[PDB]
RNA sequence: CGACUCUUAGCGGUGGAUCACUCGGCUCGUGCGUCGAUGAAGAACGCAGCUAGCUGCGAGAAUUAAUGUGAAUUGCAGGACACAUUGAUCAUCGACACUUCGAACGCACUUGCGGCCCCGGGUUCCUCCCGGGGCUACGCCUGUCUGAGCGUCGCU
RNA sequence: CCCCGCGGACGCUACGCCGCGACGAGUAGGAGGGCCGCUGCGGUGAGCCUUGAAGCCUAGGGCGCGGGCCCGGGUGGAGCCGCCGCAGGUGCAGAUCUUGGUGGUAGUAGCAAAUAUUCAAACGAGAACUUUGAAGGCCGAAGUGGAGAAGGGUUCCAUGU
RNA sequence: CGACCUGGGUAUAGGGGCGAAAGACUAAUCGAACCAUCUAGUAGCUGGUUCCCUCCGAAGUUUCCCUCAGGAUAGCUGGC
RNA sequence: CGGCGACGUCGGCUACCCACCCGACCCGUCUUGAAACACGGACCAAGGAGUCUAACACGUGCGCGAGUCGGGGGCUCGCACGAAAGCCGCCGUGGCGCAAUGAAGGUGAAGGCCGGCGCGCUCGCCGGCCGAGGUGGGAUCCCGAGGCCUCUCCAGUCCGCCGAGGGCGCACCACCGGCCCGUCUCGCCCGCCGCGCCGGGGAGGUGGAGCACGAGCGCACGUGUUAGGACCCGAAAGAUGG
RNA sequence: CGCGACCUCAGAUCAGACGUGGCGACCCGCUGAAUUUAAGCAUAUUAGUCAGCGGAGGAGAAGAAACUAACCAGGAUUCCCUCAGUAACGGCGAGUGAACAGGGAAGAGCCCAGCGCCGAAUCCCCGCCCCGCGGCGGGGCGCGGGACAUGUGGCGUACGGAAGACCCGCUCCCCGGCGCCGCUCGUGGGGGGCCCAAGUCCUUCUGAUCGAGGCCCAGCCCGUGGACGGUGUGAGGCCGGUAGCGGCCCCCGGCGCGCCGGGCCCGGGUCUUCCCGGAGUCGGGUUGCUUGGGAAUGCAGCCCAAAGCGGGUGGUAAACUCCAUCUAAGGCUAAAUACCGGCACGAGACCGAUAGUCAACAAGUACCGUAAGGGAAAGUUGAAAAGAACUUUGAAGAGAGAGUUCAAGAGGGCGUGAAACCGUUAAGAGGUAAACGGGUGGGGUCCGCGCAGUCCGCCCGGAGGAUUCAACCCGGCGGCGGG
């Protein structure tokens, strides 16, 4: 019954809530075990990154967001080629190729292939034999410059 | 204070290991002290209870310095029985009083091969946790 | 509790027509349970009234800026006699209040150079209060692992860790704070201002880019400035004393008119 | 004055509240996250020197072996047990073993009734009796052997 | 510009203290205060306790309008409380309330369906009831006899209590 | 001596059975058995609803309602 | 001012028993009305009933304030406490607030004065300033004639008090104008890369949960209403599977 | 009127395997209520929920667009915050109710059929030998069987692919052991075992002490250990433990290099020429269910039934037209996520024997029912049995002495031991049932250690004692004031 005065209120409450309740008592029990996975996992890839490959500049797609730029999925077939790497050696140089993205725009072209190619040129590459550099990089900027980058590979900034 | 997460501090918990002990690690909570001089000739403090070694009663009823040989451990009761600790009953015939043996210190050991090997091996900590300590 | 408790038990109302209350009833016929009250507050082995439940809002969210107020708050009261005097801590020895050691004391290894340094300091009277204050607790605290029970110490807050816990921590009443993350449940043990605080001389230099001036806004927070005063002479008898408020007052009315009797 | 009845107090009964205790719960969180025809879960029946229950176990039956430990187990008894020409107890448990039902598997639920193949005794090979051992469920896959068809064909 | 003198009560936990005037019913209901009470948590009382905690008993002494509380004596034998905050599964005379225990009734109703017992002895501490013997009776072969089926499961048989 | 009485073995199972028919019987339960669950079903109806002082203190009337043992609404009440 | 005080007496209204005088029906409940020939209650002990969650509304306390809030995530010796705490800031995404109105297309909250001028046409150009208007009340504050004194007059030297009147007027209230959105009536202008079934503008009424120099946000507590077993106990039933 | 080949079937206790049943908290596929709310009730709600049936794993399902969007576009799945109690549905009533964008956790991609090329290049089974075992593989050998052209394998899959040339780079894989690393990162990587500081010091309390006083130097001793439990009290130092990048011994695992065993040998660009897709499926009608999906979101039955510059989607039915976007009708895939069952742990502002699980205990037990099923009550002597010898009465139960204990006023359902109720003892009283409120009176048990009754500030007098009172001098220390 209404008493005097206040809102129409609805509860969603008829449809035996108390079976189906969320509790979040495990809640920082989760977030250590969340924290303890990424220092795994990253002390498991020793000098890469950290925290996944390099993502692309990406314009959010709606009139209220459009505005504001962020990291898509990947870099699509179209950078990757204009960059002249290839779209299979790509993702284990950890660079996260998406394929089916597609690029109507030079601007946003050519803003992901500068941020390719300006990639490549902070890329260190270790051989895949240590014995015998072949074509990776050099050994005296591979000693000392080789270390674990930690949080988001270059962010994209507004 | 206790910082280990997989040893626990309740007392519930405790009491019931304690109490339900197997055997074997009952023979180690009924440990009793060294005297002085097995403390200065040994380097360890504590050892385990044997059956057949001389002894004395420093808490109770039956304080002294009569020491008196281990008749009996009693691991069931939590106890140990002494020669001349006993007490008379109403028909007239003498039993033993069990007393813990953590209210008891040892005078002499009973040695085996094995009551050396145990010796030798407290003694070797010791001088590992003394060196370290220096 | 448990969900099912005084549930699991299948019992039927009994009717009206035979001569009892109408409470449900275990049925049977073979035991003493059968024929007994039962899902109800009032019955034995029943369901209680409202079971307690798990979804009862435990939490509590505190903003940010007022958690920092009641730590300038704590920080503010520690450094005055009467208050930590007044919390019962034993500082009658100690020089200069706000009590500041150097940096040595930060790579303290054991608890005996840890001891010494208190009783030099003259702090270890307050230990000795703790000690003293050792006992067992009352009630079912004890059946629940909150067997035994002591007063607090004095807070020893530290820049960096270069042994210093572990020199402390085996002191009864002894807390290291860390002046980088401060704890009002430390500063303020009992919700009273007033802990007797020790702090290291790398410790007390940090405080002022920790939560700035007023002048200047902290460095290690990026947005706090110092609370404001509504009251900047918080001291009534030299207001009140004050030339200015006795010209403005009329003179006082003290004598005593108390009921005349009517002759 | 007795008796009886009522009130109060002392003491004694009936009763088991109160208080103190807690090898039990309840709640939360963590790590694992593993049954079975190589016979599971479950049930039955047995097994101790004295043993009904609980517990443990399976005709090797309140347990064998092995490994750690290192002198007990215990209500009574008993005999152990050199603790090195190797060890009580306990723990662990990877070797061994693991009765009858049960998906339950030869048929059936009556310890009812079979069939085949080997072995031992009675035979003194010939195969009748007794005992022991191994097989004998349904569905289904690959292959094998044996097959059926006035199914489509080839050669006479 | 005090003084032979060197002096001059209490007060004002300001959430305190003091003064004066008027007023005082109360169901349902609302509000305030509680130094009323229970349990647990953070502080605090250099708190209490085997030279005796809790609990309980009390023709003992008191305080408060009251809720209640303090103290003495007894019993008991290991824990407990004050103050500042925090949190409740926090206060019972009722619910034909739940569980347990106990009364009056009350030494009362009752131990009345199917004819019936008596004498002596033995054992035994003890005999209306057991056993033996004697007598009087009953079932009266569609039995109060002798055997089975279902069902029960050791009730069968000895010996002892 | 009969549409007779009766044991054991089988078949029929719940909105179903079975009934020479009484809504009879279906394990002391039948105008819909028993067991567990949905379920702490709903109840405008009945019963109960636990400490103390202090202060204030009613209404059974208006309007609308498948409304007349109930509610909304305005009055009356307390608090800030 | 008097009398009496230890093995006999003094005081103790409290407490135990008894006596007498007056008063006095058994409580809870429903009810207009209960002692009721209305129901429950033989007695004692223990248990026993407005709780928690979520959503609102208002009041109160607190922090910050046109903002506010990390609640989700992430970063910090190795987790006794600590599952706490601290920190992030290009983690403020986002929520609520700061803008309303219309079904919607959409549109979307500044007035007053002075001068010339159009024709100062109930009206266009600007120029200058100021910056939410005015009336009536309005706590507070400001000015204030006149006064009030000293052992006493002449001439003012300092401030203090009362004070008729006057002035600026907070919050808030009543009223009148004004502005934004919808909708009617009337009517004339203006703009252009598109001269259009284009776009904009005015006056006069009316509909709005609006504006008119923000007050909200987060936290806590209380009360009230609600959905949940929902203060506790209680059906006759219904359904599912055995 | 035989013998062969194939096809389609059949038998076998044929050789070798596989499935069945359980648990089921989480997960997947179906099936599926009514109570309840609507103040009645039928659509609606409850609720795609309970009950029912099937199938799994350590997670499962999902998942790499026949997507979202309409932007300057984003880009598999799953989870969190938000969107949002919103768009929408709804006797438009009660009520119900998502998605996109955005910020995060996690992050991973791929394989076929087809179209083609390659002498079936492919696969299984049985024997030989040797390298081996250790869940059983490698190599080669078989004029050894079978599968398979009704299509095995290699290349290849919508992000295009293939084949020829031209140019360029030779750029260099995985799997099994030997020895050692690195010494395995929260510091060992795990599992198991055994050990490692310091008072039982002096005096006292007690039945017993773990209680209380003390332990010179700056102080009993250790402390990286003052968690906890046991022990006759309350223990950092008596014992187990606790702390510790502490010690020792076994067992096992992923890690890097020298060696060996095998196989495995072309990648990218430019040009030319070819090649490209999943059908009783889409889609449509109708029906029933379902959804927020509303002229129909999804699912299914029946009927109709495709196309290839085609087809789907573009949240209002339809026709024409432009545009955007994807590429259905085949398949796999970890992480973030869930977990009231199981194994093993840790903790708590929880409960404390009528509470907390029904179950603190020989509890799913005793017991009840034909069965489905229902289902309790019940903890405590004492530090130690030291569990009452012995004498005596009785037939015994049961007593009287005695004895143990600190205590039996702790004596085997024995910690404490309330009330109701009862026995006895003492005091008082009793024909208007008791009981109660106000007021006294009488008696009694106790209290005031009641019983010659104040104290103490100044002064007067008596009678004594002692430093010393004041004043100065020196030293220390404070309060106040100082251009
Ligand atoms: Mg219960
Ligand atoms: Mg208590
Ligand atoms: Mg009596
Ligand atoms: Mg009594
Ligand atoms: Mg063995
Ligand atoms: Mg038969
Ligand atoms: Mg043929
Ligand atoms: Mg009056
Ligand atoms: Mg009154
Ligand atoms: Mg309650
Ligand atoms: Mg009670
Ligand atoms: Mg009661
Ligand atoms: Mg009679
Ligand atoms: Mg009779
Ligand atoms: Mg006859
Ligand atoms: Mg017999
Ligand atoms: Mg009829
Ligand atoms: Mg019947
Ligand atoms: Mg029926
Ligand atoms: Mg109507
Ligand atoms: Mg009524
Ligand atoms: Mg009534
Ligand atoms: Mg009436
Ligand atoms: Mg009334
Ligand atoms: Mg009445
Ligand atoms: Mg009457
Ligand atoms: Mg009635
Ligand atoms: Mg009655
Ligand atoms: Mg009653
Ligand atoms: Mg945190
Ligand atoms: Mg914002
Ligand atoms: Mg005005
Ligand atoms: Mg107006
Ligand atoms: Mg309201
Ligand atoms: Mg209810
Ligand atoms: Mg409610
Ligand atoms: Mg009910
Ligand atoms: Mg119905
Ligand atoms: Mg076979
Ligand atoms: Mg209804
Ligand atoms: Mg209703
Ligand atoms: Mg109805
Ligand atoms: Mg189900
Ligand atoms: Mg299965
Ligand atoms: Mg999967
Ligand atoms: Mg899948
Ligand atoms: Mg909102
Ligand atoms: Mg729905
Ligand atoms: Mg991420
Ligand atoms: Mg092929
Ligand atoms: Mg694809
Ligand atoms: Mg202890
Ligand atoms: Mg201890
Ligand atoms: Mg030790
Ligand atoms: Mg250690
Ligand atoms: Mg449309
Ligand atoms: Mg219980
Ligand atoms: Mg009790
Ligand atoms: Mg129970
Ligand atoms: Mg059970
Ligand atoms: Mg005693
Ligand atoms: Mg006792
Ligand atoms: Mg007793």
């Amino acid at each position: 019954a209404p008493s005097r005065n206040g809102m129409v209120l609805k509860p969603h409450f008829h449809k035996d809530w108390q079976r189906r309740v969320a509790t979040w008592f495990n809640q920082p029990a989760r977030k250590i075990r969340r924290r303890k996975a990424r220092q795994a996992k990253a002390r498991r890839i020793a000098p890469r990154p950290a925290s996944g490959p390099i993502r692309p500049i990406v314009r959010c797609p709606t009139v209220r967001y459009h505005t504001k730029v962020r990291a898509g999925r990947g870099f699509s077939l179209e950078e990757l080629r204009v960059a002249g790497i290839h779209k299979k050696v790509a993702r284990t140089i950890g660079i996260s190729v998406d394929p089916r993205r597609r690029n109507k725009s030079t601007e946003s072209l050519q803003a992901n292939v500068q941020r390719l190619k300006e990639y490549r040129s902070k890329l260190i590459l270790f051989p895949r034999k240590p014995s015998a550099p072949k074509k990776g990089d050099s050994s005296a900027e591979e000693l000392k410059l080789a270390t674990q980058l930690t949080g988001p590979v270059m962010p994209v900034r507004n | 204070m206790k910082f280990n997460p997989f040893v626990t501090s309740d007392r519930s918990k405790n009491r019931k290991r304690h109490f339900n002990a197997p055997s074997h690690i009952r023979r180690k909570i009924m440990s009793s002290p060294l005297s002085k001089e097995l403390r200065q000739k040994y380097n360890v403090r504590s050892m385990p209870i044997r059956k057949d070694d001389e002894v004395q009663v420093v808490r109770g009823h039956y304080k002294g310095q009569q020491i008196g040989k281990v008749v009996q451990v009693y691991r069931k009761k939590y106890v140990i029985y002494i020669e001349r600790v006993q007490r008379e009953k109403a028909n007239g015939t003498t039993v033993h009083v069990g007393i813990h043996p953590s209210k008891v210190v040892i005078t002499r050991l009973k040695l085996d091969k094995d009551r050396k090997k145990i010796l030798e091996r407290k003694a070797k900590s010791r001088q590992v946790g003394k060196e370290k300590g220096k | 509790v448990s969900e099912l408790a005084g549930h699991q038990t299948s019992a039927e109302s009994w009717g009206t027509g035979r001569a009892v209350a109408r409470i449900p009833r275990v049925r049977g016929g073979g035991t003493h349970r059968s024929g007994q009250g039962a899902f109800g507050n009032m019955c034995r082995g029943g369901r209680m009234f409202a079971p307690t439940k798990t979804w009862r809002r435990w939490h509590r969210r505190v903003n940010t800026t007022q958690k920092r107020y009641a730590i300038c708050s704590a920080l503010a009261a520690s450094a005055l006699p009467a208050l930590v005097m007044s919390k019962g801590h034993r500082i009658e020895e100690v020089p200069e209040l706000p009590l500041v050691v150097e940096d040595k004391v930060e790579g303290y290894k054991k608890t005996k150079e840890a001891v010494l340094l208190l009783k030099k300091l003259k702090a270890w009277n307050d230990i000795k209060k703790v000690y003293a204050s050792q006992r067992m607790r009352a009630g079912k605290g004890k059946m629940r692992n909150r067997r035994r029970i002591q007063r607090r110490g004095p807070c020893i807050i530290y820049n960096e860790d270069n042994g210093i816990i572990k020199a402390f921590r085996n002191i009864p009443g002894i807390t290291l704070l860390n002046v980088s993350k401060l704890n009002i449940l430390k500063l303020a043990p009992g919700g009273h201002v007033g802990r007797f605080c020790i702090w290291t001389e790398s410790a007390f230099r940090k405080l002022d880019e920790l939560y700035g001036t007023w002048r200047k806004a902290a460095s290690l927070k990026s947005n706090y400035n110092l609370p404001m005063h509504k009251m900047i002479n918080t001291d009534l008898s030299r207001i009140l004393k004050s030339p200015e408020i006795q010209r403005a007052l009329r003179a006082p009315r003290k004598k005593i008119h108390r009921r005349v009797l009517k002759k």
